[PDB]
């Protein structure tokens, strides 16, 4: 329904709707953004970020809820509840990972956006690997191998404190661990990468400083949490 | 339980 | 589309909607009751009310911070987005209007269920003034003569520390004092409530006596603000 | 800025 709309003012109405905590609104603000078929700059990866991502955030915590007291409950309304959350969340998952697809990541040449959008796909198979049951291990390789593409290409292209490599790995660990049930290469990949990173905060300036530490502090707090 | 990446990078 | 599932299931669902803190699908489970033609129950009305006003409530924190950057403004976007929001706050308002005028008030004998619906009557045209400016006199008073109404009877069929007619006086007063400019008879409204209230909180058992000490509080906290 | 009613009661 945003194709009468001009590709600045959906970017615009995207960063109202933000400040106004109306993420399916800024989610679908950014969906027309992207289908007008240009590349998206860097403000404009991170807003179709935030937007699914607190989108998808609050499906997948109602779905933990629901999920928590069918599995005390073993009436079919809480089943058939959980389910139609669950295909909510399936068809968000979907429409992500078809704005990859058509035609974001074919399009990204550049290590900043093509890591960018191979760690989102990780992410949405990730999210679609938490529901799954009969189809999960296509899902989880799906994920996987779009993580490992984007690790292959931050490890060759990216300095060891960029903030985007850092978030992949955090995120790759975390697949590991919650989804792939390899606790110890979750853990070897949150320790080396943190390791990695500190020994390159020194060639940051403040600000850049301030950003990576943030993400190795993520990295820290779940290798306690492991360990 | 563990934390994954912030929206924004 | 609530037409096919049964009352009792639509209801057991908008209380796992709570729990979930889907508050949109909680409305329309609710609304599905309702149209079932059945009167509610006292827990029923508490979760059509949570329902709909956690959802009204995120249309209006998201109108107002449109609104305040509008202002602040003064492209078309940000008027145009904040007229979006106001048009879907005024659909709910709408819905939420139109389920209590076809058929709950209609069919509401008792004091406690016929104060809880024209109450809820003059916060959802409290609502719609908010956002109105062309028609605001003639919404002002359809909130103004659904909260008397209400008034009339809490006044003659409840005790001072009813919850409900606690919280009725709470919200007209804010109705006085934010819609109406009529700062004066909001504070005295809220004095005479509360005096009211406390002269009565030796009739209650502990736990009515918590129900009614919790709404008077919002009574002082207002009165503190405003004098 | 003043509060009104919980939704329940
Ligand atoms: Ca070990
Ligand atoms: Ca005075
Ligand atoms: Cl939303
Ligand atoms: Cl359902
Ligand atoms: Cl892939
Ligand atoms: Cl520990
Ligand atoms: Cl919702
Ligand atoms: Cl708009
Ligand atoms: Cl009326
Ligand atoms: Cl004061
Ligand atoms: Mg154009
Ligand atoms: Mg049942
Ligand atoms: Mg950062
Ligand atoms: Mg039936
Ligand atoms: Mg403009
Ligand atoms: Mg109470």
């Amino acid at each position: 329904a945003m194709g009468s709309m001009e590709r600045a003012s959906l970017i615009q109405k995207a960063k109202l709707a933000e400040q106004a905590e109306r993420y399916e609104d800024m989610a679908a603000f950014m969906k027309g953004a992207v289908e007008k078929g240009e590349e998206l700059s860097c403000e404009e990866r991170n807003l179709l970020s935030v937007a699914y991502k607190n989108v998808v955030g609050g499906q997948r915590a109602a779905w933990r809820v629901l999920s928590s007291i069918e599995q005390k409950s073993n009436g079919p309304e809480v089943r058939e509840y959980r389910e139609k959350v669950e295909t909510e969340l399936q068809g968000v998952c979907d429409t992500v990972l078809g704005l990859l697809d058509s035609h974001l990541i074919k399009e990204a040449g550049d290590a900043e956006s093509r890591v960018f959008y191979l760690k989102m796909k990780g992410d949405y198979y990730r999210y679609l690997a938490e529901v799954a049951t009969g189809d999960k291990k296509r899902i989880i390789d799906s994920a996987r191998s779009a993580y490992q593409e984007a690790m292959d290409i931050s490890k060759k292209e990216m300095p060891p404190t960029n903030p985007i490599r850092l978030g992949l790995a955090l995120n790759f660990s975390v697949f590991h661990y919650e989804i792939a049930n390899s606790p110890e290469e979750a853990i070897s990949l949150a320790k080396t990468t943190f390791d990695e990173a500190m020994a390159d905060l020194h060639t940051l300036s403040e600000d850049s400083y301030k950003d990576s530490t943030l993400i190795m502090q993520l990295l820290r707090d779940n290798l306690t949490l492991w360990t | 339980r563990p934390e994954s990446a912030p929206a924004e990078s």
